[PDB]
């Protein structure tokens, strides 16, 4: 048997 | 508006003059650097603005200039996919990725950070980044263990490379990245140890052989104690991916029991957090849906006791994962077993799934009050009573009235079933 399951966000800006 | 980036901005970007070109992109990377709505669309719909941010990063001679674009173009590929495939089209990735061999540290930093945003946006991004030999170059950066964000970005820039199901990167594209990664498990820094975790449990979410190249690199036990470590951040990849690990045959599974996960998987059933218990039930749920001695290890860490609390009091996400968890082992149990699970009260709370809306979990229930008649039924022969003792009990935990209200259920399998086991084990 495999499998919610959710991931962080892929993209991330740099902020400041 | 339109002249909410300056009329200067582009005369000062389009000029002959060093100094102007970095304080117009200076102006640039700030305005994108804003937290509500950055200024994506403006920029993208200025016509040679991009490509000339994309031939800035070409300025072998000034550190700044190259940076605050990389800065830019790092943005700019932030979010969503129609602003980043402007990126892609400048012909952005080559460079960035040459950029990776840049004597400077801060643009060598920043072009792994668009590299890392480039690839995160779409499979064929993915492949694509892959495709341009980013890996060597990247690989290549972890042998400074000096600076930090320069680790945590690579890391993070290698799991975004792992990333995706539809489809699966070329494994062989992505598998020579297995050794530096079995190794940062055991580096210190939260962000690190996170994000090697989500490129682990990325790689180890397959078919067999793959996670067979997991296993090879070693990184089982560190995968496992990572489990106990105190920051949610890490737990839950680590989780995912021992999680992923045991979605493999026995002898895989195996690896991971003998590095003691039990007894850290057992302390994560009691997690404040319900995603972390409901991931460790489905983790447990694949290791009892092993062979005898598996299923009895299990039962030794004293795992039961706490599924069965999860099927009672949790919710119905996590109640899922558990319930699966007990019929697995009614499934592959020995008789001792099942008397063993019967014993600890198992029968009610499968019982009291049996009304509930998900047909799969009440077929799930069934399956595992079935195994246990079974087992019931073939002890009064070895017995000289012929009645079985688990009738009694399910009886008693108003489970067969459940299953007769079964027989009306809409659901053919379901109706089915409640109908033969009525037959089969009721007078």
């Amino acid at each position: 048997r495999r499998r919610s399951r959710s991931l962080p966000l892929p993209k991330r800006p740099r902020r400041a | 508006p339109g002249g909410v980036i300056t009329s200067d901005m582009i005369e000062m970007i389009f000029s002959k003059s060093p100094e102007q070109q970095l304080s117009a992109t200076q102006k640039f990377r700030k305005l994108l650097s804003k937290e509500p709505n950055p200024p994506i669309d403006e920029v993208i719909s200025t016509p040679g603005v991009v490509a000339r941010f994309v031939e800035f990063l070409k300025r072998k001679e000034n550190c700044t200039l190259q940076f605050e674009s990389a800065w830019v173009l790092t943005n700019i590929a932030s979010g969503n996919s129609l602003q980043t495939r402007i990126v892609i089209q400048a012909g952005a990735v080559p460079i960035f990725i040459e950029l990776l061999s840049s004597e400077f540290e801060d643009v060598q930093e920043q072009a792994v950070w668009a590299l890392g945003n480039i690839a995160g946006d779409s499979t064929m991004c993915r492949d694509y980044v892959l495709d341009c030999n980013i890996l060597p170059p990247l690989l290549q950066l972890f042998s400074k263990q000096n600076r930090l964000t320069m680790t945590r970005n690579a890391v993070w820039a290698l799991s975004n490379l792992c990333r995706g199901k539809s489809p699966p990167p070329e494994f062989a594209k992505v598998s020579p990245c297995l050794n530096v990664l079995s190794w940062l498990l055991f580096v210190s820094d939260t962000d690190v140890l996170a994000d090697a975790c989500w490129a682990l449990s990325y790689l180890s979410d397959g078919p067999n052989d793959k996670i067979q190249a997991v296993i090879d690199a070693g990184v089982c036990r560190r995968l496992v104690e990572l489990l106990m470590h105190n920051d949610y951040k890490v737990v839950s990849p680590a989780l995912r991916a021992v999680g992923n690990i045991v979605t493999g045959d026995d002898i895989q599974t195996q690896v991971i029991l003998n590095c003691s996960a039990l007894q850290s998987l057992l302390h994560l059933l009691s997690s404040p957090k319900e995603s972390i218990k409901k991931e460790a039930c489905w983790t447990i749920s694949n290791i009892t849906a092993g062979n005898r001695a598996q299923i009895q290890t299990v039962i030794d860490a004293n795992i039961f006791p706490a599924l069965i609390s999860i099927l009672q009091t949790a919710e119905f996400r996590t109640r899922k994962e558990a319930a699966w968890a007990i019929t697995n082992a009614t499934s592959g149990g020995s008789a001792e077993q099942i008397k063993y699970l019967v014993e600890l009260g198992c029968i009610k709370p499968l019982c009291d799934l049996l009304t509930v809306m998900d047909s799969k979990i009440v077929q799930v229930a069934l399956n595992g009050l079935e195994n246990i008649l079974r087992l019931g039924e073939q002890e009064a022969k070895r017995n000289g009573t012929g009645i079985n003792p688990y009738c009694a009990l399910i009886e008693e935990a108003y489970g067969l009235d459940k299953i007769e209200f079964l027989q009306s259920h809409e659901n053919q399998e379901i109706y089915q079933k409640a109908f033969d086991l009525i037959e089969h084990y009721f007078g």
